[PDB]
């Protein structure tokens, strides 16, 4: 239930760095707390006692302390930087290595957008929290507490004033937090709405401009813009009040140190210089206390990231290969579904149910169906990307669950409708099937895929540059570039999704024609909703609402399969 | 963080003045504030002076009767200081939050007016991102960094003027950290920016590998790329590991180094000051006062440098924003006529259009459509049939040639009238994050909630609308994400109906459409087209057969033109484009 995995493991190998940091900080805090004491003693023992030696010597001594605190502070910044960084690498690496082992079941749990933000934002948030802990979570509470101890040691009685400056501020902080927190959310809400309005007026400029209704969006943008002016003028009127109030109290306690400190000098209890010192320590407590205020506000957020990052490490891979799984030297390419029932999310209806069929090695089956008929689950089922609830999936009458994945998957190529390319050259992308592939082998399959002409019309042709995700090329160019990359693999099973439809300029038919020429000795599924796309196929599997409707040729199917007549009626 | 390069401002003084015009209607309120900061800044440099007295006056010569006279003087000065900070902030809040309210209005309106080209050319995100940041930069400097800069000038000169008129010797001792502070800060601020970027590089590369691999995870397993992707990550991570450290040290050594200057100051003021009191040259109270100016020459000097740069970056952000406000808007020429009630005939005369003006898109396109005639537009990717739509709504203009609806050239018709007689449904339809009823109404403002039902009935959309959770008032969050694509297409059709146009451009997808809706949307296409001129980018066999004309296209040129049976009987590019499809 959940997981016993813990971020403290990642900081552990750097514990030397994680203690040198706060230790070099206590060097600084002390070095900082000594300066006002050495001022009282400068006056109360040296000005008011005519020893230039004292003043000279404790004047030199102050410099030597001031330089130490620097070696201290710098040192605590060098170390807490090593610690927080190393930690970040290590947590990020373990995170990535986790998302590489995830299955489609996993990447659906966290959504894919989230998965990223954890692997990037959160890793840096945590990386900050560590840096913070190791230096100013040690600094701020020592300067605070240390400052009080010094105050009391200077003069116990005057310390009473601390009980009249410290609670009003701690109340100020809590009151702001409990009352400011919902209003800054109310800012994000109104920011979002401005973004929304401005976005939809860019995404749909062509509609609103056509419908002669631009002024309705000006009216729609005003509501956003006013909802934003009010949510900010409010939430920022608190801040602009709290800070000066904070300064006043800090200033008003100064008064209480000079006033009450005026009676202790009279009644011969307290030296003049010890009042000077006391005022400094008063300050060093009041701003330190404020730092501790800002720190907590960071913690609660940095806290949330540690939850999400912990989830991703406590997630378990939904597709595991058995310890004694069969290796697959070759694969013939028969593909069979006994009573497969499949569903992506454990809340919805079965995308498939009792799906039966079998395909012989080298067949060219058309997996015809409309959207939602579960036709597109084939892509994810044959290479073990999801396991079905009931039923087997078999390749070469072997259960897929029973074979080494690197073997099974290395023999299947899928060409999904949504395609993704990777930052390097085109020739690097295409060799993703086989690195030892030769230029001619690469060109062979690029030609079948109908892309060798377009690639060659590039300034650097194959060695041209692919940008991230394939953002530089058009959808259809990505589609065929993905097909050409499938074909370099020499797959024994090859699954193409002719859905959605994008794109076709007639060159689609050219591809399926060239496929026949090389699928020779290889099974090929071709998930389509187009009838003509299904007519090149030697046989047509028809899916309707998750159950097989008919598995045969056009003429057989035209008779029985009521779904197939209905589809055929929709297209012709 | 660190600024990359100083902004290239094309004559800042010019843009400064124009910017200085946005805050002219609140001048008196702006002058009121600028004296608050003044007296608050002066009252600031006073308090350390008064504590010097109070020490010299009440404390050293024991005269503690004079005490509450002083502690009433301070105690009120304090109260006023925090009375101005409040006002010279609360006033600035509403004032600055008003200025950027206007610029949001002005910008968003230009959005409504600017050519559809500016949108089409640059990604949407990059424009919102750069505009909204250039606006926040204006706000922030206006409602803070200006007064924070100005204040610190007063407070600086103030605390210096006073410091010297008390004692010079000591003044020269304490100001000898201003050479330290500025020497340290700049050395350290070089190394920081260098490494900040060096790191920002390696790290953005890393998140590339991360975002791209998570997106196409499916594709990484299918190809077994895990070990290779892992090794690519690994190499970039150990890189990041070493730089991120250098970047992190150098960005966090200033506070400890600034403290070191804050304490070296406090030690020359105690060491010289206390050796100036032994010589009876200064008083102890005097020592306490310079302690009150010791930390006024470090971070306040640093807040000064950074606030300057922040102003500078805001001036540039203005210049960007100003330019967006200077873009030309679409104007209906003074002669432009309202559309006379015609059944709508269309004619292109040798039209040539290029988007980039370097790669021609349309070449010598000539034809003539007569009322009530359904026309089909066929061709490959880059045929140029998708470019026709934008030229009939005059989103773009024709380079060479001329278009004309009902005789009159489009560039002499009113853009308002034009787009009313012409309705449009595209493959990439657009819905709104409002209720269903609001979407269908959008086309016709003055529509009743019966015509909406009645016209939703005819186009087969009324059925599924009544089966939606909230019925007709169902909010389509994220623009209809919880809807079947067919159903969305159906809705987009129904709203073009209520706008009752006399010319209709169509483009109906078929790809994530279930067959059941398919029967519905094509029936609805029918009812929409009757009594309307209909140019169609068809993807269906049932429309290119029953068409009244078919303009086959290629390379932005007209290869053929005629009816179905004829164009098949000619056996041309239509035939190939047909028989290698529906054969």
């Amino acid at each position: 239930g959940g997981g016993s995995k813990t971020l403290a493991r990642y900081l552990k190998p750097y514990w030397i760095f994680a203690v040198l940091a706060p230790l070099f900080m206590v060097v600084e805090v002390i070095s900082d707390l000594s300066q006002p004491t050495l001022l009282a003693r400068i006056v109360d023992e040296g000005i008011a006692r005519g020893d230039f030696s004292l003043v000279l010597k404790t004047g030199i001594l102050m410099l030597i302390v001031a330089l130490i605190g620097a070696v201290g502070g710098i040192g605590s910044t060098v170390f807490a930087s090593y610690a927080s960084q190393n930690f970040g690498a290590d947590l990020r690496r373990d995170l990535f290595r986790k998302v590489l082992s995830f299955s489609i079941s996993n990447v659906n749990r966290f959504h894919t957008s989230s998965l990223i933000t954890r692997l990037t934002n959160d890793v840096t948030q945590l990386q900050n929290l560590v840096m913070m802990l190791l230096r100013i979570v040690v600094r701020a509470p020592l300067l605070f507490v240390g400052g009080i101890v010094m105050a009391v040691s200077i003069n116990v009685k005057l310390s009473s004033v601390l009980i009249f400056l410290i609670p009003p501020i701690v109340l100020l902080f809590v009151w702001l937090t409990k009352k400011g927190n919902p209003l800054f959310r109310k800012i994000q809400e109104s920011t979002d709405e401005v973004n929304r309005v401005v976005r939809e007026n860019l995404l749909g400029v062509r509609v609103v401009r056509a419908f002669r209704r631009e002024e309705y969006e000006n009216e729609n943008f005003r509501k956003a813009n006013e909802s934003l002016r009010r949510s900010i003028i409010s939430a920022f009127s608190l801040i602009v009040f709290a800070l000066p109030l904070f300064i006043f109290i800090v200033n008003m306690g100064m008064i209480a140190v000079l006033w009450f400190g005026g009676v202790l000098v009279r009644n011969n209890q307290m030296e003049i210089g010890s009042i000077m010192a006391y005022t400094n320590y008063l300050m060093q407590i009041m701003f330190s206390l404020m730092m501790i205020g800002n720190i907590l506000n960071f913690i609660v957020r940095a806290s949330a990231s540690a939850k999400r990052v912990l989830e991703v490490l406590n997630e378990k891979p939904a597709i595991e290969e058995a310890d004694n799984a069969l290796a697959l030297p070759n694969v013939e390419g028969s593909v069979s579904f006994e009573n497969v029932e499949f569903r992506y999310f454990e809340n919805t209806d079965p995308v498939l149910s009792g799906v039966n069929f079998s395909v012989k090695p080298g067949s060219l089956v058309a997996v015809l169906g409309e959207t939602g008929s579960g036709k597109s689950t084939l892509m994810n089922l044959i290479p073990r990307l999801i396991d079905p609830e009931r039923g087997r999936v078999e390749v070469d009458e072997l259960d897929v669950r029973t074979v080494k994945l690197k073997d099974l998957r290395g023999h299947i190529s899928a060409v999904p409708q949504e395609t993704v390319l990777f930052s390097g050259t085109i020739k690097e992308n295409l060799k993703w099937g086989r690195e030892d592939a030769t230029d001619d082998e690469i060109v062979e399959a690029a030609k079948i895929a109908q892309i060798h002409d377009f690639i060659i019309s590039l300034p650097e042709g194959y060695d041209s540059r692919v940008e991230r995700g394939g953002r530089n090329f058009s959808g259809g160019q990505k589609q065929r570039l993905s097909i050409a990359r499938a074909l370099v693999k020499k797959p024994k099973v090859l699954i193409l999704d002719d859905s959605t439809c994008s794109v076709d300029p007639i060159t689609e038919k050219r591809i399926l024609d060239g496929l026949k020429r090389y699928t020779k000795g290889s099974t090929t599924f071709i998930i389509t909703q187009k009838i003509p796309t299904a007519l090149l196929a030697d046989k047509i599997l028809v899916l309707h609402e998750g159950k097989v409707a008919g598995f045969g040729t056009h003429k057989e199917l035209l008779e029985h399969s009521k779904p197939y007549r209905e589809i055929y009626e929709s297209q012709f | 963080g660190p600024i990359l390069e100083k902004p290239a401002l094309k004559n800042p003084t010019a843009t400064l003045r124009r910017l200085l015009g946005y805050l002219r209607p609140h001048t008196f309120t702006l002058i009121m504030v600028f004296v608050f900061v003044t007296v608050s800044s002066i009252l600031g440099v006073l308090s350390p002076y008064l504590i010097g007295k109070t020490i010299d006056v009440v404390f050293v010569p024991r005269r503690f009767d004079l005490l509450p006279r002083y502690m009433l003087i301070l105690g009120t000065i304090y109260a006023l200081t925090s009375l101005l900070f409040w006002l010279q902030g609360k006033i600035m809040l509403t004032l600055s939050q008003d200025v950027v309210f206007r610029l949001r209005k002005e910008l968003f309106e230009k959005l409504q007016r600017v050519p559809v080209g500016f949108f089409d050319r640059t990604p949407h995100g990059d424009i919102i991102s750069r505009v909204i940041n250039d606006v926040d930069n204006i706000n922030n400097v206006l409602g803070n960094s200006i007064i924070q800069f100005f204040s610190g000038i007063v407070t600086l000169a103030g605390a210096v003027i006073m410091m010297f008129r008390v004692n010079v010797i000591l003044s020269l001792v304490t100001l000898s950290i201003v050479p330290l502070t500025v020497l340290i800060t700049q050395i350290v601020s070089s190394q920081t920016r260098k490494y900040f970027y060096e790191n920002q590089r390696v790290l953005g590369q890393l998140n590339g590998i991360i975002e791209e691999d998570i997106s196409g995870l499916t594709v990484i397993k299918l190809f077994t790329r895990e070990e290779k992707e892992m090794e690519k990550f690994d190499r970039v991570n150990e890189s990041l590991r070493k730089v991120g450290t250098k970047a992190q040290i150098f960005s966090g050594v200033l506070p400890p180094l600034m403290n070191m200057v804050n304490n070296l100051g406090f030690a020359l003021i105690s060491g010289f000051g206390g050796w100036l009191a032994l010589k009876d040259i200064i008083t102890v109270g005097t020592i306490a006062t310079f302690i009150g100016y010791s930390r006024q020459f470090t971070r306040p000097l640093n807040e000064l440098s950074n606030q300057f740069n922040m102003i500078q970056m805001a001036l540039a952000s203005a210049e960007r924003i100003f330019e967006i406000l200077d873009l030309e808007e679409e104007k209906d020429d003074p002669d432009a006529v309202e559309l006379r009630e015609v059944r709508g005939e269309i004619e292109f005369k040798n039209v040539w259009f290029s988007y980039d003006k370097k790669k021609p898109v349309l070449k010598d396109i000539t034809f003539h459509i007569k009322p009530g005639q359904k026309v089909a537009l066929v061709g490959p990717t880059g045929s140029g049939k998708t470019t026709i739509v934008n030229l009939l709504m005059r989103f773009y203009d024709v380079d060479r040639g001329q278009i004309l609806v009902d005789g009159i050239d489009i560039r002499k018709i009113k853009r308002s009238s034009l787009r009313s007689s012409i309705g449009i449904v595209l493959q990439d339809t657009i819905l709104f994050s409002t209720t269903v009823k609001e979407n269908l109404k959008y086309g016709n403002p003055g529509a009743t909630d019966e015509e909406i039902k009645e016209a939703a009935k005819l186009t087969h959309s009324d059925h599924f609308i009544k089966h939606l959770p909230e019925g007709y008032e169902t909010v389509l969050t994220d623009n209809g994400e919880d809807l079947s694509q067919g159903q969305r297409q159906l809705l987009a059709i129904t709203r073009a109906f209520l706008a009752n146009p006399k010319i209709l451009i169509l483009d109906e997808a078929t790809c994530n459409v279930d067959t059941k809706t398919e029967k519905s949307i094509q029936a609805a296409m029918w009812k929409l087209m009757e009594g309307k001129t209909s140019i169609i980018i068809a993807h269906r066999l049932n429309t290119i057969k029953n068409a009244d004309l078919i303009i086959v296209l290629r390379d932005g040129e007209i290869v053929e033109m005629g009816k179905h049976d004829e164009l098949i009987q000619k056996r041309g590019f239509y035939y190939e484009l047909f028989t290698s499809q529906y054969g």
